[PDB]
RNA sequence: ACACCAACGGCGAAAGCACUCUGCUGGGCCGACACUGACACUGAGAGACGAAAGCUAGGGGAGCGAAUGGGAUUAGAUACCCCAGUAGUCCUAGCCGUAAACGAUGGAUACUAGGCGCUGUGCGUAUCGACCCGUGCAGUGUUGUAGCUAACGCGUUAAGUAUCCC
């Protein structure tokens, strides 16, 4: 079982996460996907998909997920004031 | 060990939990009326073993005999690895519900 | 007054077309309440964020009087009235302990009336 | 505190459409199989 | 084995029956029972179509 | 994976508890991975445990 | 009434059937020759079952809700919207026997490319144990050759080629 990275970027209007994922004891390959500009869900639709592959841990998606969190969140406040 | 018997009749196991309050008459009252099933059933009653007291999800609804008082966290967690005729099973479903130190009483049926 | 501890749940009825900013203490004895009707405008108006801001903020203004720290909000329901109040009572800012949810998730229990066809 | 809001986000995990689901009524699988079909294919 | 299929249909249909009549609303084994029924009578009319005397001593048996 | 040789039982809740979530619900079988066969299994394991109170119904919503 | 499980999933002859457990019991599928030796298919009239609404009799009645009543929109509103709300909905014992009871496709057998699937079992590989690959069948689905079709399409589960029966 490798192990994994979220990818955020931060434009102002919009927050991409980007979730690459590993292999389990089955040879898997994953992309990053990187969800998007509209205001469509970027942590249910990333930590479905995790859930959905069961082929990650609970460590592994749990800390991806955090990380995920937590540019979102950066990404709230700046959106609501402006950071830049 | 255990498919000896069964050529003539079947095979349980049942989950009964309990109170978590008494330790005296809980091992033995009901193992009295598990001689009660042995004269209902009569066959490789064996391994009727005991499983630790542990908080369970949610529970309420005691039903004592003119009680109706005690809510619970814990519960002893019988189960029963019976073994009896597929005849007098329901007069066990009502053995393990009428009585107090026995509540949520599901058996089964394992193959 | 009330039993003087300054920890204590809040509740948030948001409703489809209303908010309710309750606040109570442990045992479930209200301090205070305010609604959307509560402050002032009343009508397609109230249920709005604006509406749930100032219900939430004339809500929990009243609470100076004890000045709770440890604050844990119980919200129940759909609407748009959710996000303007956790943005409100965490403009208040006091220690904001843990948001939740406590809706009504039926399991199968009754039929929902008609689809309203409009 | 920041501004950021996980709620929301954890929100969509069980989302509260499950409630805008259960205002109207019980009706049978025309329309389950169209919002269960557009469910079905919105999680795929 | 012609006779161990009539036999058990006949045995079938007897614990089917003590079954189904103090049951009185099973309408899935209905079915079963008239299937059985149905296939015992093509046997009964096969054996029958064959013989004489041994289908004499089919009905006598039973 | 995690099949593990001995069946499912409601008594396992090792196996049991990774297939639900912590909020309390039966995740389905693309996600949990398995054969329908085990799917249905400790659907209705699970579900069993469910009576005996191993597991909860509803788990409270938390946050930080 | 039974959320997530719920799946383009399983079962039933169809209607239907999902909270779990137990009891009785139907039906299916697969293997070995273990047995009988054509006992097969269809089926007039007949018989059974047959969603929902309906009716008789008795219970029960939280939600929903024909009729009804009030408010609104409207020129008007017996309607869509909203608030109350009765029969009904559920159950016992019956009657009724109709539905877009739809796959808009009666049933049965034999034969005629493939690809991608799912479900159940069987064999071999691999390990010696869960996998995993091919397969033998049965069932379920999706694109599709030939052929048919007025066309759309159907296409081994035919709407193909033939045979039988209503």
């Amino acid at each position: 079982k490798p192990r994994l990275v979220l990818k955020f970027i931060w434009m102002e209007k919009n927050i991409g996460l980007a979730l690459d994922q590993t292999i389990p004891g089955h040879g898997t390959v994953p992309l990053s996907p990187y969800y998007f500009w509209p205001r469509k869900d970027a942590w249910e639709e990333l930590k479905v998909l995790l859930e959905n592959k069961p082929w990650i841990s609970q460590k592994q998606m749990i800390i991806l997920l955090n990380q995920a969190t937590d540019i979102i969140n950066l990404w709230q406040q700046s959106g609501g004031n402006l950071a830049s | 060990p255990e498919p000896q018997c069964p050529p003539g009749l079947r095979q349980y196991e049942t989950m009964a939990v309990l109170r978590p309050d008494m330790t005296e008459d809980e091992r033995l009252t009901l193992t009295q009326k598990y001689e009660e099933l042995l004269v209902a059933g009569g066959a490789m009653y064996v391994e009727v073993f005991n499983r630790g007291v542990i908080p369970l999800a949610y529970s309420i609804k005691r039903k004592n005999k003119a009680g109706e008082t005690n809510n619970y966290l814990d519960g002893i967690y019988l189960l029963f690895t019976y073994f009896t005729k597929p005849e007098s099973i329901s007069p066990l479903e009502a053995a393990l519900v009428t009585d107090d130190d026995v509540i949520r009483s599901s058996s089964f049926k394992i193959r | 007054s009330a039993r003087k501890i300054p920890k204590g749940v809040i509740h948030v009825q948001a409703s489809f077309n209303n908010t309710i900013v309750t606040v109570t203490d442990v045992r479930g004895r209200v301090v205070s309440w305010a609604s959307a009707g509560t402050c002032g405008f009343r009508g397609t108006k109230r249920g709005t964020p604006f509406a749930a801001q100032t219900a939430a903020g004339n809500a929990i203004r009243t609470v100076v009087e004890q000045g709770m720290q440890r604050a844990e909000v119980m919200i129940k329901g759909p609407g748009l009235g959710r996000d303007a109040a956790l943005r409100a009572i965490r403009r208040s800012g006091i220690l904001l302990s843990f948001v939740r949810d406590v809706t009504p998730m039926p399991h199968n229990g009754c039929r929902p009336p008609k689809k309203r066809r409009v | 505190n920041e501004e950021r809001l996980l709620n929301r986000f954890r929100r969509e995990v069980m989302r509260a459409g499950v409630i805008q689901e259960c205002k109207r009524r019980r009706y049978f699988e025309n329309k389950q199989e169209e919002k269960k079909r557009k469910h079905r294919e919105a999680a795929k | 084995s012609v006779e161990f299929q009539v036999f058990c249909f006949t045995n079938k249909i007897r614990r089917l029956t003590l079954h189904l009549e103090l049951h009185k609303k099973d309408y899935s084994s209905q079915r079963g029972l008239r299937k059985t029924l149905g296939k015992r009578q093509r046997l009964l009319a096969y054996l029958l179509k064959i013989n004489g005397v041994r289908y004499k001593e089919l009905i006598s048996k039973l | 994976p995690i099949q593990s040789g001995d069946r499912i039982d409601y008594r396992n809740m090792s196996l049991i508890s990774r297939f639900i979530s912590e909020q309390g619900k039966i995740l389905s079988r693309r996600v949990n991975r398995l054969t329908l066969k085990q799917q249905r299994l400790i659907t209705s394991a699970i579900k069993q445990a469910r009576i005996l109170s191993l597991l909860p119904f509803l788990n409270n919503e938390k946050q930080f």
